[PDB]
């Protein structure tokens, strides 16, 4: 069975590298803002073939065009950088409102990207000084139950640490 | 004062024209060098019956009718029958020009297998029509413009049947070239999909800033897995406008009465790999603040240059919102060439190997006869009889309506430009002088277009006549080639429907004239009616 899914989230949070480091099991390199794309991957979950079709969307110049990806969606994957508290806040204000607007009553699987930036020391250099700290599991898990997200899942598009865990639940929630 | 105020605007836009016209000829040439003429069947129908996409002409089988069908046929061929039949009806105050216009078309749709004959009747109907009007002391110049009687409506048809060949071996080109000069110059800029107004509008009425030029790479629908087809466009065109652009560029060869209509097709922005969305001209994602609908455009959907696109089976205000003459001269100058070409090959006796159609010469010989028959030495008079016959009746008709000749689709703005040319075309035929927007643009061109229409008439007069023998040969040729091109049964049965209405007056006259009585024609008439 086919399961349509959309990946909405702020710019440069790792939505493309998330959908690439999975469909091709390889992580690219340089960043090129996405306008809108579509991937495919057929895997078996708990013994049941699925036609997962990931819908990479943009992230504010493409807001007047983005909504053309929501039609007939069975699951959404709001995204925010684990090292970008700025994006973490836009989860409740920017994305959750918009998502539940066009396709309400559809599951939502919040996701924290760049897990590899958590256990890092170099990133902390540019964080501690900026008086801001990375997003902790609690701060996020609460944000999940708040927005009515079926599950909170954090991974790293680069290291593939629990990356397969995410998409496994997005299908289990449908 | 006004004449010295325009030649200054023409000089500034002069150089712009040379680079504007050039970019069109190179584009239009290749867009047709490496013609969708409506076949005689289609062409002739759209001319004898305005806006009649319906039958019965090309089509029924009736038993007790066919036996009486031959009666009305051989009886209508009788010179006198067809004359008294018309003279009696026209004499009645029952039917208006509207009916006098169909009857003239039905008969031509019946005698097409004997054009050598119907030409004899037409001359006889045009004779009396001239006599009656000069026996009543009507002003000569004001004769064929306009009473639009029965004869005149047959004459309008006479030229339609015969000048087809000429719209092929000659005239066909500069016209389609003129049409494709407009269609391609209006799209050079923005075209309000709601108002019809355009950026480079030729008419100072449908005349509409900042806009960019993008270039997409459509995927030819008719094929697959082969080179793409780029299409130059704007970032302001409606999704519906663009679907027209692509359909014109993708189906360059294929005519229009075959292309998949723009409505039955949906535009899909092809991006990434297998990712494509269906951009509708008006869907859920639409801009607007107050109670009003905003047509979806390119910038609204944010379209990128070089974007890939494909046409797939489908399944308010636009732009403007209410010395501005300098732009008008830009268009008047750019197309200045395309027109002179047509007006030249219209008023041309010998053009590209092809000589003057016999139809014209033979008919212009005729008017000179009737003119010399009444000692009408005034050249102005017979100059205006000719104009009101060919140019201002058959020509002006297909200049304003080029879809009668071609298999094309005249849009909104294009029609507002052919009118301005069609207007100038008339004025150039008129012998009378003149002293707003239209008359001002071509104020310094009307004098010249006139000299052409004079020389054109003079040349036909100098030429050697056509023997009544050669004409009956040429007419018989054009009568056999398109003999059974149309279901004559439908046209002949239609005429019979009228002879029933005023059967009274018809029989009284068919018994009054010693002619129709001597050859006991009234009897053959009574047999035709009862039987049917
Ligand atoms: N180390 C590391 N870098 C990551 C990870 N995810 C994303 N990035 C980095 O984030 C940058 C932007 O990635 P991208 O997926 O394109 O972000 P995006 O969400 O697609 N941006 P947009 O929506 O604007 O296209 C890349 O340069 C990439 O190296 C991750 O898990 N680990
Ligand atoms: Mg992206």
């Amino acid at each position: 069975q086919a399961i349509k899914c959309v990946v909405v989230g702020d710019g440069a949070v790792g939505k493309t590298c998330l959908l690439i480091s999975y469909t091709t099991n390889a992580f690219p390199g340089e960043y090129i803002p996405t306008v809108f794309d579509n991937y495919s991957a057929n895997v078996m979950v708990d013994g049941k073939p699925v036609n997962l079709g990931l819908w990479d969307t943009a992230g504010e110049d493409y807001d007047r065009l983005r909504p053309l990806s929501y039609p007939q969606t069975d699951v959404f994957l709001i995204c925010f950088s684990l090292v970008s508290p700025a994006s973490f806040e836009n989860v409740r204000a920017k994305w959750y409102p918009e998502v539940r607007h066009h396709c309400p009553n559809t599951p939502i699987i919040l996701v924290g990207t760049k897990l590899d930036l958590r256990d890092d020391k170099d990133t902390i250099e540019k964080l501690k000084e900026k008086k801001l700290t990375p997003i902790t599991y609690p701060q996020g898990l609460a944000m999940a139950k708040e927005i009515g997200a079926v599950k909170y899942l954090e991974c790293s598009a680069l290291t593939q640490r629990g990356l397969k865990t995410v998409f496994d639940e997005a299908i289990r929630a449908v | 004062r006004l004449q010295l105020q325009m030649d200054n605007l023409e000089s500034r836009v002069a150089l712009e024209c040379k680079e504007a016209f050039a970019e069109l000829q190179t584009d239009i040439h290749e867009l047709t060098s490496d013609i969708p003429f409506l076949d005689y069947r289609t062409y002739a129908m759209r001319v004898l019956f305005p806006g009649i996409e319906d039958h019965p002409v090309l089509k029924e089988v009736q038993a007790n009718v066919e036996k009486s069908l031959t009666l009305f046929g051989q009886l209508l061929t009788k010179k006198h029958f067809l004359l008294t039949f018309i003279r009696t009806l026209e004499a009645q105050r029952s039917f208006s020009m509207r009916d006098r216009g169909n009857v003239a078309s039905l008969i031509m749709t019946a005698l097409q297998g004997e054009m050598e004959y119907a030409t004899g009747v037409l001359k006889q109907l045009l004779s009396d029509l001239i006599e009656k009007n000069l026996e009543s002391k009507n002003h000569p110049k004001l004769l064929l413009r306009r009473t639009e009687s029965v004869a005149e409506k047959m004459l309008t048809n006479w030229f339609t049947f015969l000048l087809y060949k000429f719209l092929k071996e000659c005239a066909g080109e500069p016209l389609f070239m003129l049409y494709c000069a407009i269609k391609q110059q209006m799209e050079k800029g923005p075209i309000d999909a709601i108002t019809g107004e355009a950026r480079y509008s030729l008419s100072e009425d449908k005349l509409i800033i900042d806009y960019k030029t993008l270039t997409l790479n459509c995927v030819n629908p008719e094929h697959e897995n082969a080179p793409e087809v780029p299409v130059k466009g704007l970032n302001c065109d409606t999704v519906t406008q663009v679907k027209e652009k692509l359909l014109d560029a993708v189906y360059k060869g294929v005519p229009y009465s075959q292309r998949p209509k723009a409505g039955d097709m949906d535009l899909e922005w092809r991006q990434g790999r297998m990712a494509r969305i269906i951009l509708q001209d008006e869907d859920v994602t639409t801009k607007i603040d107050n109670d009003w609908k905003r047509l979806n455009t390119l910038a609204h959907y944010q379209v990128t240059d070089g974007s890939s696109v494909a046409l797939v089976p489908k399944q308010l205000w636009h732009l403007v919102k209410n010395i501005y003459l300098t732009r008008l001269l830009a268009t008047k100058g750019t197309l200045q060439k395309f027109v002179d070409d047509l007006f030249e090959t219209i008023f041309s006796t010998a053009h590209r190997g092809s000589a003057l159609p016999l139809a014209i010469k033979y008919m212009f010989d005729f008017l000179d006869e009737q003119a010399d028959k009444h000692q009408i030495h005034d050249s102005d008079v017979r100059h205006t009889w000719k104009s009101n016959c060919l140019p201002l009746r058959f020509w002006v008709n297909v200049i304003k309506n080029p879809q009668f000749v071609f298999d094309i689709h005249k849009n909104s703005i294009t029609d507002a430009c052919l009118s301005v040319v069609a207007q100038t075309f008339m004025d150039s035929c008129s012998t009378s002088e003149h002293k707003p927007s239209n008359k001002l643009l071509y104020a310094k061109d009307i004098p010249n277009y006139k000299s052409w229409v004079e020389r054109y008439y003079a040349d036909i007069a100098k030429m050697p006549a056509i023997s009544d023998q050669d004409m009956s040969a040429y007419l018989a040729e054009q009568s056999r080639l398109h003999l059974s091109q149309f279901n004559s049964m439908s046209a002949l049965h239609e005429i019979y429907s009228y002879i029933a209405k005023y059967k009274d007056e018809i029989l009284v006259a068919l018994e009054k004239d010693e002619q129709a009585r001597r050859q006991r024609l009234r009897s053959k008439l009574e047999q035709v009616v009862d039987t049917m």
